[PDB]
């Protein structure tokens, strides 16, 4: 079994420090090179640092040389990366990849990835404000209902309508990062107008990462 | 080699099951055959498809093939399966500042369907909180144009609008757009006319949904 | 004889 | 379809070789096939000879200046190609078709029992070309072979003769010694082994040491070293040793006790950069190359072949301290050497031209 | 009652100190030089063993003789420090060091002769382990034949250090000492060095001093003869003086031979000490690689190949 296991990614303050670890398995550090590649949320792949460890080489990106430092520990078969002076543009999902040392490239093995978030804002629980269904303006056959979730820093909440009892093609748009640094997502659902006056439309928002649960009910006006 | 740009020609590509598609990448400078190709499902680690610009990585199905002509490179998918919806990256590894391609999203196409538009006013509790959030919802549109506007008080608001598009559905294979507008405490009361115009390419003429204060 | 030294 | 073209300093001559690494299967070496493109108008009824050369480069410590290396030919082959006087190959046919009639093919057979491209690691104070065995393809325009070869109308291209790991695994290395320390009390038994015979570059070498002491003496330390043997025959047959890896362990074995442990050491170039004269693999120009691969030789071998022959052994040493009649300053070391093969496996593409800053 | 000028004694002491420091520094840097470093072992040239053994012998001679000899004989002579046991052990150590030096030079000559004159007969009758055993055996023989110095020496009564044995016994001991220290080493040093010199002269070779590197010998004849005609100038006066200690009349019936013998001692010990210094100088003047490494250690103080498609 050949696999790479990453650890050490998480939220830190701007200007802080981080230490990601890539616990290799199934291969040796002298017969393979270890590289660090990051992907900003919704962006392309980017190579950051690499270590040869057979020739004793360490390479860094043009925007990474003065801050980062990659190292290999042969005893535990592990590579590290010391990230320092972190700025806003350092937010990404960092992967560690393996390449054959002798006459091969193209990263054939990758780690799962660890998201490194670098923002001054702190953890905060969400707030829910229901969206009033418009019974006149809307022209669709099935009336649409939903509620709004905003102002929470940790990973996106899980809003379940009627504790998952509503199966009407609900959609949870991906959370969006605002200027203030707090995420916001929306959940919408189209329900036929026949059950508007009888079926209860309730949402439950769970944010166990920030330990907050707010429940609100939506009703047509 | 100060820096090498691996410019992929198509940013987004729409295809169907069993179709043949090609992704072309151009290097800013000759990289020899030191080019690899990667497949990245959304939210997962990239997978090496082909290396040496022609050589197939072991285990990758034979429908994938790569070929070099000059400073340009090509990845070929012949009779693409539904399990080929991903983003494809080209990497040159001839120089230490290893550079990837911008990526190419390969999506499954189908017949166009009419989008559905809705308008949701901000809550009264939100208004009492000093904030406003005017939102409109686009549902089930294929072409992916969207690009909604607001025209608040016959003035085309721009800049502060925020939008989010969901991923292509597994059973519907369509996109839903949610657009949000943020206004100050006194801005919502200042303007009593709101709308959400849709400039979608999937229908004949632009459609504008309007709203006003005091309207259910 | 004067062996004071060797 | 990828071939290498190198034009002359002026531009009239041009050599076309498909490969630049030619695998030495112990029975036969891959032919050095190529194509030379000439320009009759410039040549004016001259000849285009193509020379394959195996040259041992060496230095002098007597000279006041530094870096002034020399060369010592040990294989020279000549071929006239413009007036052609063993058919062509498919690659040669393709090059001729794509270049017309003014392309004239050449081929070379490298006889077996010739040295492979080995480079001796230069010191940090050196400032010239490295020493070792280097091959070269040279095509030039000259009316006579003995005439002076003006560099303006000649093309020098370096090629590498290489070997790859044998597919068939060999017998497991194993050695054992018994030593008696002028007392005949009991035998001190040492047994060491490696997991396999053929190791690839960068892989760990697992040494399974097994000491069975029955004497009245204490094994103070156990040292495991990986040593590289280089038989250089530049002017007289010599021999060299260099530890490319070493593990010093303070494991102690008491009298009438047995000790079993598995030591794992990996040879690599990072900790051996300062060892001048270390045998590395052949270099195209000045790139970084691994430690030299083991030199495979025929079962029926002419022996005493020129150039550099590379071998590897693992040495386990028991540092036994004598007791009862000394202050432990004396140490009669019992030891064992285990030979193994350090090569690359058979590839599916060209080794070099992967990564370069 | 020793007649010598104070200025002459001071000058002799200063010269002795300068020669001692020069020889100690040179032999120490030489010893660190033939540490073989890493990957520089030719496994066929064993001159490093003999050269290091000779350097160690000279350095030990200096360290174990000069500080004691100065303060015991030249600077002040009336008292003594270590008693009879120390005064015998010091002479034993001096004898052992001198024997080690002479035998090491002779063994180096023999090894060089075996290598050059009969290379075919050399590798068969030589090896690294055999060379190490020989190097140990030279010191063993030096100690074994130097123990007579321990046996005969003693402290009488003036803290004299003259041997306690009878005149006949002391004369026989000095005779065998001078024999095995000069006559046997020097005949080998002469005949073998002449053989090497004439074999090299007719040849008018190659020395692989490194992997893929070679060197030559600048004065492998002039120095090869100097190593001979310098051991008749450094050993001969000292040994002839220690022979004239006894077995020749009785001090020639009290002539100026007292001051003559004191000046004899000074000059002879100076010439004896010169040999412990000359060797590294001759080592740097024959081998360029050795000179380079010695100085470096002392310092611690054409188009392009393109690509196309077929
Ligand atoms: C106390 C004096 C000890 C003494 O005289 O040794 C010589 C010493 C070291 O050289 P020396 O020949 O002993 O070499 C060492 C050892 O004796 C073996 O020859 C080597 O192992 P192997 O069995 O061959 O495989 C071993 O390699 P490793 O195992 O350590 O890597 C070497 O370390 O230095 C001189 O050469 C000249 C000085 C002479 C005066
Ligand atoms: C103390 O010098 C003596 C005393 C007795 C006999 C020979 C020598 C030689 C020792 C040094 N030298 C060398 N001579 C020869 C010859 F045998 C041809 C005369 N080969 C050498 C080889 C190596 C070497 N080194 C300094 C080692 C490193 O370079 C020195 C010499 C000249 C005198």
């Amino acid at each position: 079994e050949v696999q790479l296991v990453e650890s050490g990614g998480g939220l830190v303050q701007p200007g802080g420090s981080l230490r990601l670890s890539c616990a290799a398995s199934g291969f040796n550090v002298y017969s393979s090179s270890i590289h660090w590649v990051r992907q900003a949320p919704g962006k392309g792949l980017e190579w950051v640092a690499s270590i040869s460890s057979y020739y004793g080489y360490t390479y860094y990106a043009d925007s990474v040389k003065g801050r980062f430092t990659i190292s290999a520990d042969t005893s535990k078969n592990t590579a590290y990366l010391q990230m320092n002076s972190l700025r806003a543009e350092d937010t990404a999902v960092y992967y560690c990849a393996r390449s054959r040392q002798f006459w091969y490239s193209g990263l054939d093995y990758w780690g799962q990835g660890t998201l490194v978030t670098v923002s001054s804002a702190s953890t905060k629980g969400p707030s829910v404000f229901p969206l009033a269904p418009s019974s006149k303006s809307t022209s669709g056959g099935t009336a649409a209902l939903g509620c709004l979730v905003k102002d929470y820093f940790p990973e996106p909440v899980t809003v379940s309508w009627n504790s998952g009892a509503l199966t009407s093609g609900v959609h949870t748009f991906p959370a969006v990062l605002q200027s203030s640094g707090l995420y916001s997502l929306s959940s919408v659902v189209t329900v036929p107008s026949s059950s508007l006056g009888t079926q209860t439309y309730i949402c439950n928002v769970n944010h166990k990462p920030s330990n907050t649960k707010v429940d609100k009910k939506v009703e047509p006006k | 080699a100060s820096d090498i740009q691996m410019t992929q020609s198509p940013s987004s590509l729409s295809a169907s099951v069993g179709d043949r598609v090609t992704i072309t990448c151009r290097a800013s400078q000759s990289v020899s055959s030191a080019v690899a190709w990667y497949q990245q499902k959304p939210g997962k680690a990239p997978k090496l498809l082909i290396y040496s610009a022609s050589s197939l990585y072991s285990g990758v199905p034979s429908r994938f093939s790569g070929s070099r002509s000059g400073t340009d490179f090509t990845l070929t998918i012949s009779s693409l399966q539904p399990e080929d919806f991903a983003t494809y990256y080209c990497q040159q590894y001839k120089y230490v500042p290893v550079t990837f391609g911008q990526g190419t999203k390969v999506e499954i196409k189908r017949t166009v369907a009419a989008p559905s538009v809705f308008i949701f006013p901000p809550s009264d509790s939100q208004l009492k909180s000093g904030t406003a959030s005017v939102v409109c919802l686009l549902n089930n549109f294929y072409p992916r144009e969207a690009k909604v506007q607001w025209k608040v008080d016959n003035a085309l608001q721009s800049g502060n609008s925020q939008e989010s598009v969901t991923e292509q559905d597994s059973k519907d294979s369509t996109y839903s757009l949610s657009s949000t507008l943020t206004l100050s405490k006194a801005d919502y009361e200042k303007h009593k006319v709101y709308a959400c115009e849709v400039t979608h390419q999937g229908l004949s003429s632009p459609v504008t949904k309007s709203f006003n204060r005091g309207e259910c | 004889r004067r062996p004071y030294i060797l | 379809t990828r071939v290498f073209k190198k034009a002359s300093p002026n531009g009239k001559l041009t050599v076309y070789l498909g490969k630049r690494d030619f695998v030495d299967h112990i029975d036969l070496v891959d032919p050095v096939d190529g194509v030379v493109l000439v320009d009759p108008e410039y040549l004016k009824e001259r000849r285009v000879y193509v020379t394959l050369t195996c040259a041992f480069r060496y230095g002098r410590e007597d000279l006041d200046v530094l870096g002034l290396t020399f060369r010592k030919d040990l294989f020279v082959a000549n071929v006239q190609s413009f007036p052609p006087a063993k058919p062509l190959t498919r690659l040669q046919e393709r090059l001729i078709k794509k270049l017309g009639e003014h392309a004239y093919p050449f081929t070379f057979e490298i006889p077996p029992n010739l040295p492979c491209s080995v480079t001796l690691q230069p010191g940090p104070e050196d400032t010239g070309k490295a020493c070792g065995v280097d091959y070269e393809v040279k095509a030039f325009c000259a009316e006579n072979l003995e005439e002076k070869i003006h560099k303006r109308n000649s093309v020098r291209l370096v090629i590498r003769k290489v070997q790859y790991a044998p597919e068939r695994p060999g017998p497991q290395p194993t050695a054992e010694t018994t030593r008696q320390f002028l007392m005949s009390d009991k035998p001190l038994h040492l047994e060491a082994s490696l997991d396999k015979e053929i190791y690839y570059h960068g892989e760990p070498i697992s040494v399974n040491v097994h000491v069975t002491n029955n004497t009245n003496k204490t094994v103070k330390k156990i040292k495991i070293s990986v040593r590289q043997y280089a038989d250089i025959c530049l002017f007289n047959t010599a021999q060299y040793k260099c530890p490319v890896a070493m593990e010093e362990a303070d494991d102690t074995v008491a009298p009438s006790s047995t000790f079993c442990k598995v030591y794992t050491l990996t040879p690599f170039l990072a900790n051996n950069r300062e060892k001048r004269g270390l045998a590395l693999d052949g270099k195209l120009k000045h790139e970084d190359t691994n430690l030299a691969s083991s030199t495979l030789l025929r079962e029926g071998a002419n022996r005493e072949i020129l150039g550099i022959i590379v071998s590897y052994k693992v040495k386990v040493k028991l540092v036994v301290s004598r007791g009862g009649l000394l202050g432990d300053l004396a140490s009669s070391d019992v030891a064992v050497e285990l030979p193994f093969t350090l090569m690359h496996p058979k590839p599916k593409e060209e080794p070099p031209h992967r990564e370069v800053p | 009652d020793v007649n010598t000028d104070i200025y002459s004694k001071v000058l002799v002491t200063a010269v002795y100190l300068a020669l001692f420091v020069v020889g100690t520094v040179g032999n120490t840097v030489t010893a660190f030089t033939l540490a073989r470093k890493k990957s520089l072992q030719s496994l066929q040239s064993t001159v490093h063993y003999h050269l290091g053994s000779l350097a160690l012998s000279d350095l030990l001679t200096l360290l174990l003789a000069m500080p004691v000899e100065l303060y015991n004989f030249i600077w002040v002579h009336h008292p003594w420090a270590f008693g009879d046991a120390g005064c015998r052990g010091y002479y034993f150590l001096r004898d052992a060091c001198t024997y080690a030096t002479a035998l090491n030079v002779a063994s180096l000559s023999v090894e060089r002769y075996l290598a050059i004159c009969h290379p075919f007969k050399a590798k068969t009758l030589m090896s690294r382990s055999r060379t190490k055993k020989f190097i140990s055996a030279i010191w063993l023989a030096s100690a074994l034949l130097a123990v007579p110095m321990l046996f005969t020496m003693g402290e009488q009564n003036g803290l004299v250090c003259t041997p306690t044995i009878h005149t006949a016994t002391v004369k026989v001991v000095i005779q065998v000492n001078t024999f095995m220290s000069f006559i046997f080493p020097m005949v080998v040093i002469s005949v073998l060095n002449t053989i090497i010199a004439n074999k090299l002269t007719v040849m008018v070779f190659s020395m692989a001093i490194e992997p893929g590197r070679v060197q030559a010998l600048r004065h492998g004849v002039r120095v090869l003869r100097a190593v001979v005609i310098a051991f008749v100038v450094c050993w001969l006066p000292y040994h002839v003086r220690r022979l004239m200690f006894c077995y020749i009349s009785d001090e020639q019936w009290t002539p100026f031979l007292y001051d003559f013998y004191h000046y004899f001692y000074m000059v002879t010990n100076a010439l004896f000490y010169v040999s412990s210094t000359i060797n590294p100088i001759l080592y740097n003047l024959v081998s360029a690689n050795f000179r380079h490494i010695f100085l470096a250690t002392l310092a611690c103080l054409s188009n392009h190949t393109l690509s196309s498609n077929a």
